[PDB]
């Protein structure tokens, strides 16, 4: 298939009501979409719709042999899938540009900043010990999703729970979620990106934009960042030249707006733990 | 038998041998020609906040009104009278695709290229199955272009019988800022051989015939003191573009009548190449002035 | 200029390759002197000083050794000027991390004129390596270059009536050495007695175990003969006495007879002879190691670098661990829990690893 | 690719015992060889035959042995045809090649007399040496496998594995000892190390350094291996074309005396250098 | 082992405002259009521009506006000390193909050679820190030596943050310690940046200090570049005439 | 792991390797012998040419997917698929392989194009897939032959036949070139070789070779004996072909 062209009048109505500061739902420059956070039955499941765009995101785990520079700590495998259902031209093995950008982009964001703790995960040094993977799938794609799939992973790995395991020498038990209750992951802060779009070389700037405003757009701007004011990656793509001040101003931007999401996520946590301890499986959060 | 090795031996820079001091004006990217009021903007440049800022990496020209800039290394773009020499590369329904050292697909419509003999009437589809068996994928054509078109592309043609398809010759590819631009590309030098220099980088070298359009091939054998002729011409030609100087009748002639001590193969190793163009340059520099 | 320097290394998995690293040979560093003109006269920060008088004027430089073993002989304060140099302060650090600490308290302060000179990247005093010297005798070498070039610039400098410099050793081998090397040199005693101050100067200065038999050959032995096994047990009351309970109490003493057990495991107690005896028993090999998550704290080494860091367990009845985590700073205050994975021929102390944090201690 | 009339003119020429180079039938162009270009290599080379650039990394890594042939180690060979020789490489289309070349060095190397491969044994079934060789190329000017080979050779002469005690200890605790003295370095053989010989037939004649412009106007080519003592280790045949069974034997022929030379001169060239040392400077693209 | 030492020198002997000597050249192969080479310190890579060409399987890519970009990396295998295999296809050398070409294609200018492909093709052949900035800036030599019109030499650099200091033109070990190492590209003329790669956890208001620092490594880099194409163009235009 | 086959275990070594004897050496022989031979053309059914040869324990299919549409630019093109069953040797290999099959198959593609004359089948690219059921010898000899036969019998023009044949040395102190050997008298061998020609005209078209060591002379006379057995062998497939036309004048 194809993705349908884009006509001219669309173009330069955009680029007017950019120049206007107009965006075209209502919204402003410096505001995200309501961004839905829901749970399914399983740990580890959670599905984020950030207006039209959802996307879905497992966490699993595994023992495994270790690999011999780090026998201590454990292992984690990122992997991201764009359903041929978030847009026609997302066949498989086609579009792989952006799979290699999203994928190294987050690997990075949430690997290198060391978020979750992959020494807590160590069973048995050298033989033995923890892999968790997350595969997150694309399912509907309108704008941004470096931000959703990254409020997935983390809405995931803070809402996931590993069989729990008792170890006496080499003599190793693993135990099912019935016979004891399954542990959770260690966490010491929750990054969560942030997506910028530059329109007219670099004049005007936007937040969450949607695939119009991708498609009409030279330059994209990432940066990851947490509660605590840690830039954990910054990114530019689009082959598009910007300036020092907009990248500061962009960052005096993404600190408020993570720290509402962040307060949003730990909400929807909270939330999901009382409806379990009423009968319910399932949580809900709204912006 | 004789087989050498050797190991690398570490250039010397500067060309000091020569110690000129050029008066010339060379820039790079970046660099801000003269601002002035309403300067034209030529191949090489473009403008940037009321700026001229230079594109390439050479020498600036500033005609009477008008500044260019005229690189050291390049494609050939296309001129309009310029003779071409070219590599067929497709033989499409309507025409022929020929590659040059060009940022494109040259092209030579079947409108264009001459006939057996003088045999003119008209193009019909008769010709259009001829349009393979004759000019074969691959082959070479000695041209002159027709016209360039807005996409950038060279429409080329034939106007004579001198021009159209090669015999069995030899080749060289070299750059094509190293031809002098002037006339009567098409030499046949005392020494036994003809020599084409293309506008572009491509220059043939075939044996000169005796009675004086290629459609006939004569494919017969070469006199050896007309093929060591020819190989002795092209390390010559070989030589003078690694030293990177210009190239034309009076050099490859110096450089021949230079190159005869030095045996048909001993005149590629550096040394030789260096001494030989050494030699021809001064005579060159010191005859002409 | 430009030095490349190779060398090879073993990797954390189990290999070996090699590595070439780039070494600047700046000409722009400092004496520590305010009268070298010619190296910078506008050079604050912790220096030298131009009057110096405890061969009156008398700078000085230590050995390895020295700073190793008379660090109290340099922190004492009747002293004022020092050179330090910059192999000398590697190799403390490579052997002893709270010496190299405390050279660097020190040096933090602008009175006690420890000024540290960079001879590895100077282009004078920097001196190779050559085959059949090892790296000590290099470094050696190159504090002997170093002394001889700082008499030469101090010989220039100026009339040489007001400053001269001194090396120091701690054995006489050395010294020796250095003056057939055509130098000044002493040794920390002749010095340190030779100045006749208060006598508080002096008054400051004055295991590898057994292997293990594999679980065939004990439990070949137990039934054949000599050997039996029994559970390991240690005490409140000393770090050696042991008690084996077989399945009668045998006792055991000595770190090689503590053959690598636990307050609770299963050995394979061999019995001594009747000379040392109430038994007193060795052990050889372990029939199976019983452990589990031992709650403590995180001892760290002051280097913020370093990844390993010392554990110390709540229950006095267990060793130290050797762990290998990288945090080392949200750590130090929170009890901890580490898992025992081994110990091998090598280390007094075993290797663990973090499984979780609770909390603060006192919460 | 190229026309036909000069196919004619080049085959007649070679018939004739000459070449657009000038030269006969039995005689390469100077070929400029260098060792010890990169630095985080156990070992390395490169070479310039012409208009092919050839570069050459060795690492000597340590290895498990292989179970039929535990007694000694292994050479392994990886070829990177980068895309910078011809724009028509990419990720996929120089595999092909880069699979002919390196299944060619492996043949190569199945002889058990080339590479003492004992003297690469450290505690067999337990740890061993391997050489990872690495072959990048550069430029295609022709005679491309010949100058592999060289490469290869002098590569392996550039070649210093570290001395290594895998000393043992029960309840499973391995030890290396290295020597601090990278001067007492091993140095592996090379005396039966092969260079490949690529004779090309044009016309009813045979040519060496098969050139570019020659290999179109071809239909055989004959690939032998040699070593300096006259031997045959590999004897192959590539082509889109046949080939008589008599030329067959003047190949062989031709090839084992140009073996001869080859390595007679690269041999003294790499002492010669070896012999130089440090001041050298060791110029490379530069 | 260190990075900082508490006087203000680095491992390698070099402060944290200054970097490697780079020693490059122009003009390695000849069999193409334009080529370079570039050690910036044990670094080596090496470009490859092959020009502005006509595109073949035309299989409806060949921009009529504009020209077409086609840029690829690679690292070899012996480039560190642990051998690695597959250079090409990984995740990794294509998210470099991505950057590499979406800076030129800002650079290149490309509104001058619609329908066309300018192939560009880095090895690197030796890696001990920096390796993408060389691949830029060995790049950047190869498009001048293939007379390609670009608006301004792209100068690409790293910085880093150590001890509440920046440091310019990072290593591998200082690379490996894992604190924040920031690269860019930029193009000095005008003061924009065209590249901004950045991995590493660190505060906000430690950013524009690692930020100004990498520029002006940059500039550095800028001058040395330049001072060795000039006198390339003078060489090679005193040959001339 | 490979998404699309079945889930087995990550790695698997053989009984063998796990064996405790030396093998049994076959011993003496008549040097110039060969083995004998089964071909037939014709075998299968879904495809416009196959044939089949046995020859010891070689056991070697070949088929030929004709014309598929795909002057010396218009010239034809033959692209062959060479594999070995994996239940064919003493050890397991994947199917897809990528290191021995590929060297083979430029081997057969070496020595197939200049016999088939393709300036009769332009625009077009002849699919030749060869299966080697069981190895015991000489295998890419067998090959060669089989997939010729395909050709000859799926139509394609040619200008003659190709013939291989494959032989090792002995590794005694008196070594003697071995003529169409066995899988043993190959794996305890020292140095081994295949050619292949076309009889009529006495022209090689594809050899190949390797040595644990060997010396020119040796190498030449390996090669006219090779020559000799291919030339001893070419009248059994020239009755095999004879057989299948028979055949089809039957059916019709
Ligand atoms: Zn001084």
């Amino acid at each position: 298939m194809k993705e349908t062209p884009l006509s001219n009048c669309e173009r330069r109505f955009l680029l007017r009501a950019i120049e206007e500061k107009k965006r075209l739902d209502g919204r402003q420059t410096y505001d995200y979409r309501n961004i839905r956070i829901s749970f399914g039955t399983d740990y580890g499941c959670c599905i984020v719709e950030l207006g039209k765009t959802r996307v879905l995101g497992q966490v699993s785990c595994e023992l495994v042999s270790p690999k011999l520079n780090r026998a201590t700590e454990g292992i984690l495998f990122f992997n991201l899938e764009l359903s041929q259902m978030a847009a026609p031209a997302f066949e498989p093995g086609r579009q792989s540009d952006l799979l290699v950008k999203l994928n190294r982009l987050m690997e990075r964001c949430l690997r290198n900043s060391k978020c979750i703790d992959t020494e807590s995960l160590c069973v048995v040094a050298g033989e033995k010990v923890w892999q968790i993977r997350v595969d997150l799938h694309l399912l509907n794609h309108d704008g941004n999703i470096i931000d959703a799939a990254s409020i997935a992973a983390i809405v995931a790995l803070c809402h996931f729970r590993r069989p729990d395991v008792s170890v006496q020498g080499d003599e190793v038990t693993l135990y099912t979620p019935e016979e004891r209750d399954p542990v959770p992951l260690s966490i010491h802060h929750m990054p969560i990106c942030v997506s910028f779009a530059f329109f007219q070389q670099g004049t005007y700037l936007l937040v969450d934009p949607n695939e119009r405003e991708e498609r009409v757009m030279d330059g994209l701007l990432v940066i990851a960042m947490n509660k605590h004011r840690e830039i954990c990656t910054i990114q530019s793509s689009g082959g598009i030249m910007l300036l020092k001040d907009q990248v500061l101003r962009c960052s005096k931007i993404a600190g408020v707006k993570v720290a509402e999401i962040t307060e949003l996520i730990l909400k929807a946590l909270e939330n999901d733990q009382k409806v379990r301890k009423e009968g319910g499986k399932f949580g809900f959060a709204e912006s | 038998m004789a087989m050498e090795m050797r190991l690398p031996v570490a250039r010397k820079p500067l060309s000091e041998r020569l110690g000129r001091d050029t008066k010339k004006h060379l820039v790079v990217p970046g660099d801000t020609i003269t601002t002035d009021t309403g300067f034209m903007r030529g191949h090489g440049t473009y403008m940037g906040e009321e700026k001229l800022i230079a594109s390439v990496a050479g020498s600036v020209e500033r005609v009477n009104k008008l500044i260019c800039v005229k690189a050291l290394k390049t494609r050939y773009i296309g001129e309009v009278g310029d003779i071409v020499v070219g590599r067929i590369t497709e033989v499409q329904q309507k025409r022929w695709k020929v590659e040059t050292n060009s940022r494109l697909d040259s092209v030579l419509l079947l409108s264009s290229m001459n006939l057996p003999g003088g045999e003119l009437r008209r193009r019909s589809a008769e010709d259009e199955l001829a349009m393979r068996g004759f000019l074969q994928e691959g082959d070479l054509i000695s041209a002159e272009v027709q016209a360039v078109f807005s996409d950038g592309a060279v429409s080329l043609h034939t106007r004579s019988l001198k021009y159209g398809k090669l015999g069995q010759g030899v080749l060289v590819q070299v750059s094509p800022s190293l031809v002098k631009r002037q006339k009567t590309h098409f030499h046949d030098l005392p020494c036994g051989a003809s020599v084409i220099l293309g506008n572009n980088g491509f220059i043939w070298i075939y044996p000169t015939p005796e009675h004086k359009g290629g459609f006939i091939a004569n494919l017969e054998p070469v006199s050896l003191a007309d093929r060591e002729v020819i190989s002795r011409l092209r390390n010559c030609i070989i030589s003078l573009v690694t030293q990177r100087m210009m190239l034309y009748d009076t050099s490859i002639l110096y450089c021949y009548e230079a190159s005869l001590p030095h045996q048909i193969k001993d005149i590629l190793k550096p040394e030789i190449m260096e001494e030989i163009v050494m030699e021809t340059r001064q005579r060159l520099l010191e005859q002409e002035g | 200029m430009l030095k490349s320097k190779t060398f090879l290394k073993k990797t954390r998995a189990g290999g070996v390759m090699k590595i070439v690293r780039e070494h600047y040979l700046r000409d722009d560093i400092g004496c520590g002197a305010p009268g070298c003109a010619a190296c910078g006269g506008a050079h604050e920060g912790p220096a030298l000083e131009p009057q110096p008088q405890d061969p009156q004027p008398h700078y000085l430089l230590p050995d390895t050794n020295v700073l190793l073993h008379q660090i109290d002989v340099l922190e004492d304060p009747a002293i004022r000027n020092v050179i330090v140099l910059q192999t000398v302060l590697q190799e403390v650090r490579n052997r002893s991390a709270p010496v190299y600490k405390r050279i660097r308290d020190v040096t933090n302060n602008q009175e006690k004129h420890f000024y540290t000179f960079t001879n590895e990247h100077h282009r004078e005093t920097y001196v190779e390596q050559e085959q059949g010297e090892n790296a000590n005798d290099r470094n050696n070498r190159a504090i002997r270059v170093a002394a001889k070039w700082y008499n030469e610039h101090l010989k220039k400098m100026s009339a040489d009536n007001q400053l001269q410099v001194i090396f120091i050793t701690n054995d006489r081998r050395n010294k020796e050495k250095a003056i057939e090397e055509g130098i000044p040199a002493f040794t920390c005693e002749e010095y340190v007695k030779s100045l006749t101050a208060n006598p508080e100067l002096i008054d400051r200065l004055a295991i590898i175990f057994s292997e293990h038999l594999p679980l065939s050959k004990l439990q070949q032995g137990i039934k054949s003969g000599t050997y039996l096994q029994g559970t390991f047990r240690a005490s409140r009351e000393n770090y050696l006495e042991a008690t084996v309970w077989i399945h009668k109490e045998i006792i055991l003493q000595g770190l090689k007879h503590l053959n690598r057990a636990v307050h609770e495991d299963i050995v394979a107690v061999e019995l001594l002879p009747k000379s040392q005896w109430k038994p007193t028993g060795r052990v050889v090999g372990i029939i199976k190691r019983n452990w589990r998550p031992y709650c403590g704290m995180l001892s760290k080494s002051d280097i913020k670098e370093s990844r390993r860091h010392l554990f110390t367990p709540a229950d006095k009845r267990i060793p130290r661990i050797r762990i290998e985590t990288r945090q080392a700073s949200t750590l130090e205050g929170r009890r901890i829990i580490v898992a025992i994975d081994g110990w091998p021929r090598n280390s007094r102390y075993p290797n663990g690893h973090f499984v979780r944090n609770l909390g603060d201690v006192g919460e | 690719t190229l026309s036909e009339a000069e196919k004619v003119y080049i085959v007649h020429g070679v018939q004739e015992d000459l070449r657009v180079d000038g030269r006969g039938c039995e005689d390469y162009r100077c070929v400029e060889v260098e060792t010890d270009v990169v630095s985080n290599t156990s070992g390395s080379a490169r070479v310039k035959l012409g208009h092919t650039d050839i570069l050459v990394g060795v690492k000597a890594e340590m290895g498990t042995p292989k179970l039929e042939k535990p007694n000694e180690g292994y050479l392994e060979f990886f070829v990177d045809c980068s895309a910078s020789a011809t724009p028509e490489f990419e990720g996929r289309g120089g595999d092909d090649l880069g699979t002919e070349i390196a299944n060619t060095l492996y043949r190569i190397f199945n002889n058990k007399s080339s590479v003492d491969l004992k003297t690469l044994c450290i505690s067999p079934r337990e740890h061993c040496w391997v050489l990872y060789v690495d072959v990048l190329l550069l430029e295609c000017g022709g005679n491309l496998f010949d100058a592999i080979s060289i490469a290869v050779k002098a590569a392996l002469f550039n070649t210093r594995i570290p001395r290594v005690r895998v000393l043992e200890d029960e309840e499973g605790s391995k030890d290396i000892e290295l020597s601090d003295d990278p001067y007492d370095c091993i140095r592996l053989s090379v005396e039966n190390v092969p260079c490949i010989v690529t004779l090309c037939k044009i016309g009813y004649r045979h040519v060496v350094d098969a050139t570019l412009q020659e290999e179109a106007c071809s239909l055989a080519s004959l690939l032998v291996s040699v070593t300096s003592k006259g031997v045959v280790t590999c004897m192959r045949k590539v082509g889109k074309g046949s080939l008589d069974p008599e030329s067959i034997f003047e190949m062989m022929e031709t090839g084992k005396r140009v073996g001869k030379v080859l390595h007679a001169s690269l041999q003294s060239v790499v002492h010669k250098e070896e012999s130089l040392g440090p001041k050298r400077q060791k110029v490379g693209f530069l | 082992l260190e990075l900082l030492s508490d006087q203000g020198y680095r491992v390698d002997g070099r402060r944290a405002g200054e970097l490697r000597k780079i020693q490059a050249r122009m003009g390695v192969f000849a069999q193409a259009d334009g080529s370079a080479y570039i050690e910036q310190g044990n670094t080596k890579a090496l470009a490859v521009v092959y020009g502005p060409h006509e595109i073949r399987g035309s299989r409806a890519r060949a921009l009529p506006d504009r020209a077409l970009v086609n840029c690829q990396y690679s690292s070899a295998t012996f480039s560190t000390g642990e051998r690695k295999r597959r250079p090409h296809g990984d995740r990794k050398s294509c998210e470099m193909g991505l950057q590499l070409r979406q800076t030129f294609e800002a650079a290149i200018l490309t509104q001058l050679h619609p329908r066309s492909q300018i192939d560009i093709y880095v090895q690197v052949l030796q890696a001990d820190g920096g390796t993408y900035a060389a691949c830029v800036n060995a790049a950047t030599l190869a498009v001048l030596d293939a007379g390609i019109p670009m608006r301004d030499f792209v100068c690409a650099c790293s910085a880093g943050f150590v001890d509440g200091t920046a440091l310019a033109d990072l290593s591998h070990v200082e690379e490996a310690a894992g604190g924040p190492q920031l690269a860019l590209a930029l193009l000095p003329a005008s003061g924009q940046i065209a590249l901004l790669e950045m991995d590493a956890r660190l505060h906000e208001d430690h950013l524009e200090r690692v930020l100004e620092a990498a520029a002006q490594a940059a500039r550095d880099v800028h001058t040395l570049l330049d001072r060795v194409v000039r006198q390339h163009v003078r060489e090679a235009s005193i040959l001339l005439g | 792991g490979d998404h699309r086959r079945i889930r087995g275990p990550e790695e698997s070594q053989p009984p063998q390797l796990y064996a405790a004897d030396e093998e049994e050496a076959p011993g003496t022989r008549d040097p110039t012998r060969l083995r004998p031979v089964y071909a037939r053309a014709g075998l299968l059914s879904q495809a416009k040419g196959s044939a089949y040869l046995e020859a010891g324990g070689t056991k070697v299919l070949c088929a030929v997917s004709g014309p598929r549409q795909a002057p010396a630019a218009l010239r034809g093109r033959l692209l062959c698929d060479f594999r070995r069953a994996p239940f064919a040797g003493r050890r397991r290999r994947a199917p897809p392989g990528g290191c021995e099959e590929r060297e083979l198959a430029l081997a057969l593609q070496e020595a197939l194009e200049p016999a088939v004359r393709l300036g009769r089948y332009p625009r077009a690219q002849l699919e030749v897939s060869a299966l080697l059921l069981e190895d015991g010898g000489s295998a890419l000899a067998a090959a060669l032959t089989a997939a010729a036969l395909a050709l000859a019998d799926a139509g394609v023009e040619m200008y003659d036949l190709v013939v291989g044949c494959g032989l090792s040395l002995a590794p005694g102190p008196a070594p003697t070139w071995l003529l169409d050997p066995t899988r043993l008298e190959e794996e305890r061998a020292a140095a081994g070789l295949t050619v292949a020609l076309m009889p009529v005209l006495n022209q090689v078209a594809g050899l190949l070779g390797s040595g644990e060591g060997g010396l020119t002379e040796s190498w030449a006379e390996a090669v006219r004996l090779g020559l000799e057995g291919c030339q001893r062998l070419y009248p059994v497939l020239q009755q095999s072909l004879v057989r299948a036309a028979r055949r089809r004048g039957a059916a019709a």
